[PDB]
């Protein structure tokens, strides 16, 4: 259904935007502390999003879900 | 239906109790189901049993294992990682064999090749979890045990030192009382002084022997820890 | 007829006694029957003996093993899981060999391929049950033994501490009586004080030596448990 399908995109979307925003600030900065903050924040954002997506998709019997989760995780992870 | 229902709900847990219930619930059914599905399919050559059983088991076995290992990943202490590993190994061995026999009884090489991949990831999930727990858990016990032993041995060394100072103090007190009072002749005191020094000696000689023995107990533990860490 | 009759009734048991009777009843007949069916079929090349014996044994061997293991799954303590494993291994080895020899004596590769699958699941049921019981049972005994030893050793440490306090108390009492009464000279008391402290010393030095030895007995057990858990 729609909830499960949107949830994969929504889960990855929120973490992805937060990852890009904290990364971008850290990429512009030369401060080690700020880079480290983005690193830890990024791990928390992608870690939760990846686990939630992987389990959501594995509770389906179709390629729609594996496709959404493979792309969502591969993008969050990379 | 039962594993998908359990996994769909289990993945949303926040506590150890509920994740642990899912770990057992998932393995109890996947293990019994897999064994039954194949044991029934294994008794006939029809492709209908082989295909339904190979497909049902490869999906059931992997979801049950993956669900357990993922719940375990949020519970990394031995209590839950061990329940998860045992839950996985029981499913995984049942599934490796169930898949293997059904795959070989079906003439379609495509089912056999996909089945081989499922068999290997299933076996490895159980073996991966097994090696990590057994070696790391044993290393932790060896380190804790050795530290506890070193602490016991320090207590022993300190009480030997206490005994030696007590003997020295008693020697001074016993002689001082007699010398101040004139309650013993010098010959009597000289004999007492040797008796006091002899007791000091007995204590000192033993304390040093025991410390050497204490070192050996620690080297035996260091040898044990070394061979575990080295062999992993 | 006897195994199907036993299994049809055995699967409906609710008690340990009756499930256990079925475990033995199933193996006694499947093992004797399988050995006999093949030993007779093995003495002639006719396809009628080979087909009846390969088919009868692969079905008889597997139902007897599966029935036993499933009864055992509701009786997971060692008492019954061991009866089940032994009951299975006896059937399983008899059947692996009975199937193997009959299958190789028949020119039809299809009987040989189905027979190979039956042989492997039969062997594995016995090996799976064997490894789980032997390693887990031995780990349980090693842990229970070590805990019992630690408890014995704690009792020993406590009685050594009791002996030391008793010696200290007797020293104070023996001297106090004499000093209060004026029943001993100071020189006599000084000698007694050293004798009392010397007895204290002998007790203390030994208690510490024994505690070190107690630690070694536990490290020897920890080394044993480690190698079992590590090697599984």
């Amino acid at each position: 259904e729609e909830f499960m399908a949107r949830a994969i995109s929504a889960i990855a979307e929120l973490a992805k935007k937060a990852i890009e925003a904290i990364y971008r600030l850290a990429d512009n900065h030369t401060t080690d502390t700020f880079m480290a903050k983005a690193i830890e924040a990024i791990a928390e954002l992608a870690k939760e999003a990846i686990k939630a997506i992987a389990d959501l998709a594995k509770n389906h019997t179709t390629e729609e879900f594996m496709a959404r989760a493979i792309s969502a995780i591969a993008e969050l992870a990379r | 239906k039962a594993i998908d229902a359990i996994y769909r709900l289990a993945r949303n847990h926040t506590t150890d109790t509920f994740m642990a219930k899912a770990i057992e619930a998932i393995a109890e059914l996947a293990k019994e189901a897999i064994k039954a599905i194949a044991d029934l399919a294994k008794n006939h050559t029809t492709e209908d049993f082989m295909d339904e059983a190979i497909s049902a088991i490869a999906e059931l076995a992997r979801k049950a294992i993956e669900a357990i290992l993922r719940l375990a990943s949020n519970l990394t202490s031995e209590t839950y990682m061990r329940k998860a590993q045992e839950a996985i190994e029981k499913i995984a061995r049942t599934a490796e064999e169930a898949i293997r026999d059904l795959a070989r009884n079906l003439e379609d090489q495509e089912r056999r090749e996909r089945a081989k991949s499922a068999r290997d990831e299933i076996k490895r999930f159980a073996e991966d979890a097994r090696k990590k727990i057994e070696v790391l858990a044993l290393l932790k016990r060896s380190r804790e045990y050795l530290k506890k032993v070193a602490l016991i041995q320090l207590v022993i060394a300190f009480v030997f030192l206490i005994l030696l100072i007590l003997l020295s103090w008693r020697s001074e007190e016993l002689i001082r009382e007699l010398e101040e009072k004139g309650a013993a002749s010098e010959a009597e005191l000289a004999r007492m002084k040797q008796q006091h020094m002899t007791a000091y000696l007995q204590a000192a000689l033993t304390a040093w022997e025991i410390i050497s023995k204490s070192v050996i107990a620690l080297l035996l533990l260091q040898q044990n820890q070394l061979n575990l860490e080295l062999r992993h």
